[PDB]
RNA sequence: GGCUGACUGGGCCCUUGAACGCAAGGGGCCCAGGCGGGAAACCGGGGCCUAGAGAACGCUCGUGCCCCCACCAGUGGGGGCC
RNA sequence: UCGUUGCGGGUCCGCUUACCCGCCGCAAGGCGGGGACAGCGGCAGGCGGGCUGUUCGGCUGGGGCGGCACA
RNA sequence: CUCGGCUUAGUUUUGCCGGGGGAACGCGCCGGCCACUGGCCGGCAAGGCUAAGCACGUCCCGAGUCCGAUAGCGCACUAGUA
RNA sequence: GCGGGGAAAGGAAACAUCUUAGUACCCGCAGGAAGGGAAGCCAACAGGGACCCCCUGAGUAGGGGCGACCGAAAGGGGGAUAGCCCAAACCAAAUCCUCGCGGGACAACCGUGGGGAGAUGUGGGGCUUGGGCCCGGGCAACCGCCGGCGGGCGGUAGCCGAA
């Protein structure tokens, strides 16, 4: 339902059009840590097809999107979908690192935390910090699920 | 003697109500259902099965029941199943150059209309008739010779 | 709805304006690359998968750039009746998509063209991506779709023997469960 | 002086075209409808007679409670016979 | 004329990144100029023996000119 | 859908190519000889494969109301040779 | 045989639309055949049921300086007969390839180790008698890979054959 021509109206310089806000390296590394912890202790999903279905089905808590997707239109729908379903999401710099944190042998363009077993406390803190970045960039808040 | 399905010839407006029967492509699923078979089982017994056909003819049902009893009592031997017995796919070379990809199939007209109505088919069909002088291509201008001769001889 | 359904939105009305912004930058690079280039991944992933693309060893995706418009019809230089003298508006019975597939095949000798799809247009050029498969690769040869291009042989002794056994077992089963009902 | 027959629907014959095939055009004699002139008879289907005359396809107009257009009905449109 | 043709401001101004032109560079890319023009493709009008196909009738005291003795 | 063009029996109605515009989604879409509306009927395009039954004659086999060294293939032979 | 480019002479008793002809010829690309082939079909309220080829429909409908001339399709009779898959829904690495070693009819495959592909999705599932999804019941399950061993027949030289 979100109209992409206003959502993606003003892209950031040096980033693909689907990147809406700039994420510092410290925040990205924390997200990768949470996804790794959630993998051993809770439930995660990885890959665009599985991440998209989790968001649609309402089972997502945190969505991680890599910034180096070579044809950008592979993942560009995900930020729009997360805003529609009010699921917090963050950008990570490398899909190769996102895949490794997801526990696979290939890169992942996207990954999603379904349940954070032991990372739930850290996940809440990460979502708050992401919310400050969105406010700085002018986007409304997305509460932690 | 394995029965052959009997179906009705489509009754055209031109016919004016006259109807006839013909041999069908296969027995319909409705006819097979009345004798307790599905498409797979009937095909394994050597019967021609037509899953497209909707009609159910009692004469077809009766022929099936009679022959099945003979088969299940050891009096008749079913022929080989009406399923593929060989698989023969050749390696393809130069599909793009011979117009066999989807783009070629579109330009040849095969997406929008039947093979028989495509322009390359018309070109080849008429070339053969003229080469063999078959049917109407034995005489060029046949229609006009007939037309003028009819006027003179029917005046 | 799969992610592939969402990926198609960039070639629909809802996403055209955002996609058309992106291509204005991308096409600058594509106008300076070679006319035929092998790419790691297809540009329209959802479209490529529908047409048979999979990221296996021996599957080649090539981007082809060619000049649009009508083909280069020549003005005849000898005697013709007036109907056969025109130039403007006369086109070829081949589409540019077939021309693109054929040019790609020349760059990859021995490979088979599976399919192709349109990617982008600019004022002078049209861009296609062509899917090619290597029929000599063991991964390709056993694929159920690619075997239709690369060839497939099943001995008649295998299928016929299997069918004869299935027919024999069916008749025995139908003797018990069907013969009374038929005669009843 | 009074009028519009330089009429509507048709048929037959003569000439063009000799005896002897063969356009268009022109002329003559009638039947029916409805008129004009005349007491009536009768005459009027242009000019006292012999010249002023044009196929197919296409278009256009007139005409009909008119015929047809693809499974059925309707609206617009198209086609058909004279 | 349609498309290429984009971005700001009130049909006009500006801009450059498209596109075009030149220089340097093996290439990467840099410099300068022009600039949404031009160029290019489609469509439309004009000029167009530059080029292609053809027609240039008949009768006739031979043909031609005349005449129409061509209806 | 529209414009140009080649083609087709395809005709206000065939297929396609090129220029420009350009959907919807199964509660949808497509077809039923001009367009649209209603009804009814039939279906599910824009991805891929598929034996058998059909064309041909360098070659092999058989046949002949065919020719018989100016004939019959150009060549019955150190002929596609000199 | 398949895709593309593509005339004129001649005919119309001139000639341009038209025909000749999508022919000659040119360019590209296959097979022992090619191409086609599994209903967004045809029909008309009655029903057919993938395709190609043969006979017919038929010189009919229709196209056409409505001229010359061009010209179907459905339907009917035959030859022959055969039906399936990719993508997607759902699951999410359960997958494929290659090499070494051991086993395994010299194979497929099994066990183990290394390398490559693979979340931008390998694989499972699914193909109008639509499917996915949930519940129950049943084996005649279903689907696929290898072509070893035994047997038979046929082809590629020949042998016997009356008086
Ligand atoms: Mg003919
Ligand atoms: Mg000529
Ligand atoms: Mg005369
Ligand atoms: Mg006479
Ligand atoms: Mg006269
Ligand atoms: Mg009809
Ligand atoms: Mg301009
Ligand atoms: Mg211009
Ligand atoms: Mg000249
Ligand atoms: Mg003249
Ligand atoms: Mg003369
Ligand atoms: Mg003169
Ligand atoms: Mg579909
Ligand atoms: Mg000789
Ligand atoms: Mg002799
Ligand atoms: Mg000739
Ligand atoms: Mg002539
Ligand atoms: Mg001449
Ligand atoms: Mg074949
Ligand atoms: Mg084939
Ligand atoms: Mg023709
Ligand atoms: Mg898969
Ligand atoms: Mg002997």
């Amino acid at each position: 339902t979100i109209d992409p021509k206003t959502f993606y109206a003003n892209p950031l310089p040096g980033k693909p059009f689907y990147v809406r806000f700039e994420v510092p390296s410290d925040v990205a590394e924390k997200a990768l840590e949470i996804l790794s912890i959630a993998r051993q202790t809770g439930k995660i999903k990885k890959g665009t097809n599985e991440t998209t279905k989790a968001v649609e089905r309402g089972l997502a808590k945190l969505v991680l999107i890599a910034e180096d997707v070579d044809p950008p239109e592979v993942v560009a729908h995900l930020p729009l979908l997360c805003e529609e379903k009010k699921v917090p999401y963050v950008y990570v710099p490398s899909k190769e690192k996102l895949g490794k944190a997801a526990g696979i042998n290939v890169a992942a363009a996207a990954a999603v935390v379904i349940e954070a077993g032991q990372a739930a406390g850290e996940l809440e803190a990460l979502v708050n910090k992401i919310n400050e970045i969105r406010a700085k960039h002018g986007l409304n808040a997305i509460p932690v699920r | 003697m394995i029965p052959k399905p009997v179906v009705q010839v489509p009754r055209s407006i031109k016919s004016g109500g006259v109807t006839k029967w013909k041999e069908g492509r296969g027995f319909s699923l409705g006819e097979l259902k009345e004798v307790g078979l599905n498409a797979e089982q009937a095909r394994l017994l050597g019967l021609p099965v037509d899953t497209r056909r909707d009609s159910v003819w009692p004469q077809n049902v009766e022929a099936l029941r009679k022959w099945l009893i003979e088969v299940l009592e050891g009096k008749a031997t079913p022929p080989e199943p009406t399923l593929p017995k060989v698989v023969k796919v050749k390696r393809k070379r130069g599909r793009a150059f011979r117009g066999l990809t989807s783009a070629g199939r579109r330009s040849r007209g095969l997406i929008s209309t039947r093979f028989r109505e495509t322009h390359n088919y018309k070109f080849k069909k008429k070339a053969k008739e003229r080469r063999l002088k078959k049917r109407h291509e034995a005489t060029k201008g046949l229609g006009n010779v007939l037309r003028i001769s009819r006027i003179i001889n029917e005046s | 709805p799969s992610a592939y359904q969402y990926m198609a939105m960039w070639y629909r009305k809802v996403g055209r304006e955002v996609h058309e912004r992106l291509m204005r930058s991308v096409l600058i690079k594509w106008r300076k690359e070679p006319a035929i280039v092998r790419v790691e991944r297809p540009f329209r992933l959802e479209r490529a998968r529908k047409l048979g693309y999979k990221p296996k060893q021996g599957v080649v995706v090539a981007r082809v750039r060619l000049i649009r418009g009508p083909f280069n019809r020549r003005r005849p230089d000898s005697g013709r009746r007036p109907k056969r003298m025109g130039v403007y508006g006369i086109t070829a019975w081949k589409s540019w998509r077939q021309v693109a597939e054929e040019r790609a095949a020349r760059k990859f000798p021995g490979l088979e063209v599976l399919n192709s799809y349109w990617v982008a247009d600019d004022g002078i050029y049209r861009y296609f991506e062509v899917i090619l498969i290597d029929c000599n690769q063991p991964t390709i040869q056993r694929d159920p779709l690619y075997s239709g291009i690369c060839g497939r042989e099943v001995p008649r002794r295998r299928l016929a023997r299997r069918l004869r056994e299935r027919q024999r077992k069916l008749i025995e089963h139908l003797k018990k469960t069907l013969l009374p009902k038929l005669k009843g």
